């Protein structure tokens, strides 16, 4: 009987296919989980980078201000020195 | 001699702004995690379709 | 009739399987879309980081140059002061 | 007293170079988007295979 | 005139520490590559199930 | 015969479904490969960022130290100058 034999073949193929499709979707789902974790990891890294880079920007900004004030003080002090030397 | 010419130029700070990118990545991570949960149920559904036929 | 009954079972299983496979691939496709968007987002973030970090590197480079010149000026000015003090 | 010893060391700037990484991520994002388009058609094809049998 | 008041404040260096994140991304990349290898075999298995029936 | 006809329909549908499922998993697998490569790329980028940002932090730290020492030297030198001016 070709109908019974064909049905046997089709049932075996369907079950093998579904077993492998289940396994393949399970592997894909593991990949999606790994990707989700990786994206959280990248977000955390970006937050750390933003933090430290802007702290260093702040530090440069403040150092430039301190330096401008220190050099202005030096200029005034040396000006007074040269004025007194000119009086002497 | 004379008073030295001392110049320190004005510093113009560019801010690194990653807030939108950080939020976007957090949202994408959450979307993928939800999808994982939905896919587990779909996988179970497919697994339930295996046939146990007799002849 | 076992052939008709088995065919009924196999058809119901095939249709349920395909419906769930369609839904699962649709969910996977959503995940791939989210990942594509995330990768663009990371590229944009890296471009911003590269920009700001190299600007801060430039700033440090230029500040070191300005400082070297300012301190050379101070050294020369103080040298002249000490020379005049030695003459006095 | 005397003239101060003033030293500022030479600065050696390391450049952050992410151009290759940025391009790579842009290309990967484009590849995934194209795949999404192809997969939509494949999903429709699978959906078309549902049977409507009568006995 | 007088001696200038020169002040440079103590610098407190925050270290950028991405070692855990780097390792995590390397591990995730390795996991996905292994999964790709396993999925190729599963795809071949599914492809082997096509039927060649005669009536 | 409805059994033979239904079997023909079911076999054609199964084969079309499996062909498209194979193609879809192949596309998903390509996406997973692209994602794996992208995650390696992000790891490399983070390593570069960590390197350069901490070098710039080191540079700022060392520059602050050099500056403190240079300004202390200037303070002492100018102090001696003003002491000698007061003696004169």
């Amino acid at each position: 009987d070709v109908l019974q034999e064909n049905q046997k073949i089709l049932a075996a193929s369907f079950n093998k296919a579904m077993t492998n499709i289940v396994d393949a979707f399970t592997g894909v789902n593991d990949a999606i989980t790994q990707t989700s974790q990786a994206l959280q990891t990248v977000a955390t890294a970006l937050n750390k980078i933003q933090d430290v880079v802007n702290q260093q920007g702040n530090s440069l900004n403040h150092l430039t201000s301190q330096l401008r004030q220190n050099f202005q003080a030096i200029s005034s002090s040396i000006q007074a020195i040269y004025d007194r030397l000119d009086t002497i | 001699g004379g008073v030295p010419d001392l110049v320190v130029e004005q510093y113009n700070q560019t801010i690194l702004n990653l807030t939108s990118e950080i939020s976007t990545l957090e949202n994408k991570s959450a979307e993928l995690n939800y999808t994982v949960q939905k896919l587990q149920t779909l996988i179970d559904n497919i697994n339930s379709t295996l046939v146990d036929l007799k002849w």
